[PDB]
């Protein structure tokens, strides 16, 4: 029970970042990758690790009632489900992207 | 740090480790078991 | 060198200081 | 709350701006656990700045830089390729969230309760005076960094000249 | 006895014939102090009979 | 009351005779009542009122306040010993160019300058340190700021971690000592500074003839 | 005061230092008034920075007078003391300038929907009006400090 | 306010219709403009023999500052707006204003007998202001008018 809630929300948490990844990787095209992460000074990633870890533990700017609307609960199960489908197929999408960058 | 400064901060080290608190650890002993 | 430290002033100053003290303590209490 | 830890002989309870008159118990629990763990990492920093002045280890980070050309201070961060900053991040801070290399049964010493509260004050002194030196530590270097030698100081560990 | 005004003036400072700590008291700061006095007093006399030699001491006569 | 009971126990134990049995503990009680001369009062101000002595009592405290100030501010100034900087960049006066003469100091510090200091002591007599009727004569720092205070059975602390409380009629600790050391500090001072004002009027030299 | 207006969403009742915390009924309408005409003045400093850059006015040309804090050396201080207790006039006494008398709706559930919505703007302006001013007696004193125009907004 | 010497003056009919409410507001704009008025006849004579030292203003020397209302302009308006406005602080909020020893323990008698001559010696002092601002401007805009050009006559 207590240990499965620890898994279910990473499982949710887990597909979320993988989507995010998959627009904010495309929109560059329109520094690259996991070479930008280098070129990137650490102390910008002090300052932008901090602000993500404000949001993922306090909700900061990322816990409003806007994106939480009513809706009804018989399709709100159905949306999360689709949330966890979405979330996986993202998932296992986003590993070939890191291992095409000269990896097995 | 010269090694007769080494030397003597050795002796005091050794000297409360090996002669000190072995002596006073068995009259503490002796003297509760006796 | 008699008016270093200034000169003579500290040690009058200080003999008439002690002088003055005993003389204040010499009397009897009441 | 001025019946709780951390109140010490010099001040007693220390609250002018009244941040705790109007809080709940749990804000208070966050914020003593906040103070303590800034505190701690205040003082493995003020450690962290002298022991590289020292010793340094004989490896290599990342390929490019080994430690000994690592400049300690503030200039170390650069130095340090970003994606050695980022795994370390998450290593302490899988310890932070979870404890995978803490919480261990050896080294937490059960003591008289009297004891336990006093170390526990003692604990928080020193974490409350290692913050102080923290931003000495980070001003000095900071503003030496932009402007070299620009409090007329230079070196970075300016209160102990025997290391240097 | 004879009352004068310094023997007033002096009085608490002799009225505490006999007041003691209870028990051990500060014997073990005592003890701490002697032994850390003990190691200073062989220090100085080793750099004296030169069986301690520091970076910059030299003991021979100096100049200035 | 948490983090405090162990100062209980590092509190070291009651004085008792040597015998074993408790100790027996077997003229000056006002502050600046003291040995030497006891209660010096050749113009019998006690005698004029209760409400005029209290005004004495804070006149003296006061006037002997400003007078240690006043010492100490001549003594480093005449030293030589001076704060780093400008102290008026506008007028170009570096504190090195300042006169270490008291009246050499009193003139070439600007007048603004002044002003800012006697400002100072208006809004600290006026407002922000006003003496309590209620409170001890002098007392006028009040709670919140932070200050030295040595009530009665305050804690020191010994080389193994031992507490000690201090009574009011301890050695160099109580607070009768530090309040009638505060006082003579003072009345010495107000000699020390009028002596300090003529003989630099008359010679130039504030502490003459030293120097 | 948490049931007051001003409360909304993101920031709720935000009071961090507790300047709210256990003073009188009195204070705080000083306060809200405080918290209101500083809004009001930063709404109309936001007009008042773009505005007489585009529209100019009719012993000193108004035209010449540079827009900012370098408006205030230009005018003469004589000439800029009559203007400050003008608005005196409408400040205590609140003899209307601006409008001839005052003519406010009053409509119910607008009013909440209305007055929140008047401090919050002058919140945001409050907020606005630093940069602004930062902008302006940073480049003043060093030409080119960040190296931008004086209006961020590029249509000038 | 009522003085021997004269009555109720009104000869404009100012206080008959007006209420006394509001009447008390013209007492405070007369105390008011009276004790304004006595500081600056004060403040008129005493930057003739002595002037502060250092600068008001960067390049603004207060040496080089003319007594009159030509320090008006001579002074910029950021340095007039920062007075005003701490002037006003005093002005309504009572900021520095409002210390108790100024507010002096006295019996009955003597203190509506000191507030009368409080208002009277602001009731001359408005009309010595009134020729002091006067003689000040007509000799500013053109040199001479009057025969005397002092500022102070005496
Ligand atoms: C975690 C998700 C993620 C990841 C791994 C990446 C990947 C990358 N992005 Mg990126 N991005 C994302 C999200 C992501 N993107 C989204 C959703 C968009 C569409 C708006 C973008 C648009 C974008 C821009 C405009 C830039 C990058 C850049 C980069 C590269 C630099 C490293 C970096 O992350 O800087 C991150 C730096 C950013 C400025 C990220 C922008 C994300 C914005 C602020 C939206 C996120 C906030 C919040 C979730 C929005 C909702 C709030 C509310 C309105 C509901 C790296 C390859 C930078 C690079 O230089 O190109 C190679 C760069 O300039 N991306
Ligand atoms: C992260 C730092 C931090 C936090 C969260 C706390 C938290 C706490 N402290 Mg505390 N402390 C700290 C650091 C901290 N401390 C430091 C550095 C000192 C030395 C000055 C102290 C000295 C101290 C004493 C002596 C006592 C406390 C007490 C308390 C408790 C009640 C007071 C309160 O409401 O705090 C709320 C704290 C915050 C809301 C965070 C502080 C936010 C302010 C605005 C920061 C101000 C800026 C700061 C000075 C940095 C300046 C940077 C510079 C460039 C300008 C609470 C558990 C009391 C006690 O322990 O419990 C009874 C108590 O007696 N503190
Ligand atoms: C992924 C890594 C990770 C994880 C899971 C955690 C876990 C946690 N931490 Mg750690 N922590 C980390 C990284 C992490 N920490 C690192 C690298 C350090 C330094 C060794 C710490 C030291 C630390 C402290 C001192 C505290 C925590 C707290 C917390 C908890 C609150 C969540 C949070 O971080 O707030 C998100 C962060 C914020 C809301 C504040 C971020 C802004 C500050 C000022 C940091 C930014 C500094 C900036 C980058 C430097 C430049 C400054 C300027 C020029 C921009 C949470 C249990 C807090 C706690 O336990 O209770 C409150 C707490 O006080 N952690
Ligand atoms: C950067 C990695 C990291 C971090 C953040 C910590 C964190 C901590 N550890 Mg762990 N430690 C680590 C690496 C780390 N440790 C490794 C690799 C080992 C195995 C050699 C240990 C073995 C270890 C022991 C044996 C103990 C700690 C203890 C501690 C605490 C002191 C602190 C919370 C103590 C403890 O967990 O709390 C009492 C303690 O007794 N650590
Ligand atoms: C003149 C400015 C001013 C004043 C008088 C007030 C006053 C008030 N505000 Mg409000 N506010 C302001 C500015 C102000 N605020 C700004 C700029 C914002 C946007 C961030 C807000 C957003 C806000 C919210 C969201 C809420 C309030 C609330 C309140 C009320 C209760 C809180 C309080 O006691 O504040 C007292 C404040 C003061 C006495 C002024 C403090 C000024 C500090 C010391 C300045 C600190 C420095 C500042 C950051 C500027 C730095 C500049 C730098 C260059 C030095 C009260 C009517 C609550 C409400 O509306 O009513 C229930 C509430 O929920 N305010
Ligand atoms: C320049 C601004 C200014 C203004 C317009 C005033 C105005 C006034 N003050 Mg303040 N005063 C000021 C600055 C000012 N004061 C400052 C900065 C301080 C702190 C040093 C004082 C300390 C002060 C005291 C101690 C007293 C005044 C008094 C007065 C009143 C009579 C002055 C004779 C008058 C209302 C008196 C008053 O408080 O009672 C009416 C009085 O006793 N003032
Ligand atoms: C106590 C103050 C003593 C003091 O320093 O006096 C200052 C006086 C200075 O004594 C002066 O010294 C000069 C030579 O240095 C000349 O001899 C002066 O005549 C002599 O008065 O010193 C002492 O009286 C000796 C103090 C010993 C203690
Ligand atoms: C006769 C009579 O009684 O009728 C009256 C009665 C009645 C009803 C009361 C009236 C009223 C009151 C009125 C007129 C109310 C008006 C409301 C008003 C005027 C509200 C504006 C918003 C300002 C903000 C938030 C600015 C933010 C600005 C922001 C976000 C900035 O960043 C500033 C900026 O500079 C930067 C930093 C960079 C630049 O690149 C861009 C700009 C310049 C934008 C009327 C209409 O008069 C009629
Ligand atoms: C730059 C850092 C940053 C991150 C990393 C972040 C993330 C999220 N934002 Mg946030 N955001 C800002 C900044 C950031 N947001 C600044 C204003 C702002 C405003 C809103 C509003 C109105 C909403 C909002 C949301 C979310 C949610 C998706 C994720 C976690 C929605 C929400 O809270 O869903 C429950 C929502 O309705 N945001
Ligand atoms: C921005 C700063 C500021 C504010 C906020 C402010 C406020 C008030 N002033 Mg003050 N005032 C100045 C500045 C400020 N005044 C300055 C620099 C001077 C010297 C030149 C000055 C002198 C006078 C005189 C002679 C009178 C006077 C009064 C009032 C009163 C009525 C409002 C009004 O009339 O404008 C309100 C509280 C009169 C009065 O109380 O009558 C009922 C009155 O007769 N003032
Ligand atoms: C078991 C899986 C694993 C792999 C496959 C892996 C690989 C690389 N790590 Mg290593 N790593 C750990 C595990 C693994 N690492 C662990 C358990 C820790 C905590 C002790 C840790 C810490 C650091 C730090 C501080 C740095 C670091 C680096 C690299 C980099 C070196 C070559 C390169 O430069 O690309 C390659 C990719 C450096 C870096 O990222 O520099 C850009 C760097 O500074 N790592």
């Amino acid at each position: 029970e207590e240990t499965f809630a620890q898994y279910r929300t990473a499982e949710l948490k887990h597909g979320r970042v993988a989507q995010l990844c998959v627009i904010g990787y495309i929109v560059p095209e329109i520094p690259n990758g996991v070479a930008a992460i280098n070129a990137i000074p650490a102390l910008g990633w002090f300052q932008m690790v901090f602000l993500i870890g404000a949001v993922d533990y306090w909700g900061f700017l990322g816990d409003f009632e806007a994106g939480k609307p009513d809706l009804a609960p018989e399709e709100l199960e159905k949306r999360k489900l689709q949330e966890l489908q979405h979330g996986r197929l993202a998932m296992l999408a986003v590993l070939e992207l890191l291992r095409h960058d000269s990896q097995n | 740090m010269t090694p007769s400064l080494s030397a003597f901060l050795s002796s005091v080290i050794l000297a409360v480790v090996i002669i000190v608190i072995p002596i006073g650890a068995a009259l503490v002993f002796v003297s509760t078991s006796d | 060198n008699a008016g270093d430290f200034g000169g003579y002033t500290i040690p009058i100053i200080g003999l008439g200081l002690i002088g003055a003290t005993i003389a204040l303590l010499a009397g009897p209490v009441d | 709350y001025e019946n709780e830890l951390g109140v010490i002989e010099p001040t007693g309870f220390f609250d002018p701006l009244g941040l705790s008159a109007n809080i709940d118990e749990e804000t208070f629990a966050q914020y003593r656990t906040a103070e303590l763990k800034h505190g701690r990492v205040a003082q493995l920093c003020v450690i962290g700045y002298v022991v590289p002045e020292i010793y340094r280890f004989p490896g290599e980070i990342a390929p490019g830089v080994a430690f000994a050309d690592i400049p300690n201070g503030v200039a170390a961060i650069n130095a340090i390729p970003s994606l050695g900053w980022l795994q370390m991040i998450f290593f302490i801070g899988a310890v932070d969230y979870w404890g995978v290399l803490g919480d261990f049964d050896i080294g937490k010493p059960k003591l008289d309760p009297d004891e336990l509260e006093k170390r526990q004050v003692q604990e928080l002194q020193h974490g409350r005076l290692a913050m102080i030196a923290t931003l000495e530590l980070l001003r000095h270097d900071s503003q030496n960094l932009v402007t070299p030698g620009f409090d007329g100081l230079d070196t970075l560990i300016t209160g102990l000249p025997f290391l240097y | 006895a004879l009352r004068t005004r310094l023997g007033e003036i002096l009085r608490p400072l002799n009225a505490e014939y006999g007041k003691v700590a209870p028990g051990w008291g500060t014997t073990s700061v005592m003890g701490v102090f002697m032994a850390l006095f003990l190691v200073f007093l062989v220090i100085i006399l080793q750099i004296y009979n030169s069986s301690i030699i520091l970076e910059n001491v030299d003991v021979d006569w100096v100049t200035v | 009351a948490k983090g405090r009971g162990w100062l209980q126990k590092a509190r070291i134990a009651d004085e008792i005779d040597v015998t074993g049995s408790q100790y027996v503990n077997v003229q000056y009680d006002e502050i600046g009542v003291l040995p030497p001369l006891g209660r010096w009062d050749p113009l019998n101000i006690k005698g004029q009122g209760e409400a005029r002595y209290r005004r004495f009592v804070e006149m003296e405290i006061k006037h002997g306040r400003m007078a240690m100030a006043a010492v100490l501010g001549v003594l480093t100034t005449y030293s030589g010993i001076r704060f780093p900087g400008y102290l008026s960049k506008t007028l170009d006066l570096k504190f090195e160019d300042v006169p270490g003469t008291m009246i050499g100091s009193w003139a070439t510090v600007p007048v603004t300058g002044w002003i800012q200091i006697v400002l100072f002591v208006v809004l600290l007599e006026a407002s922000w340190w006003k003496q309590d009727p209620a409170k001890a004569p002098g007392d006028v720092v009040p709670e919140g700021v932070w200050w030295a205070r040595y009530p009665d059975g305050y804690s020191i602390f010994l080389g193994d971690g031992s507490v000690k409380t201090v009574a009011e009629d301890e050695l160099f600790l109580g607070k009768t000592w530090k309040l009638n050391a505060e006082r003579n500090n003072g009345r010495a001072a107000m000699m020390g500074i009028t002596g300090m004002y003529v003989h630099e009027l008359l010679t130039g030299n504030p502490v003459y003839p030293l120097g």
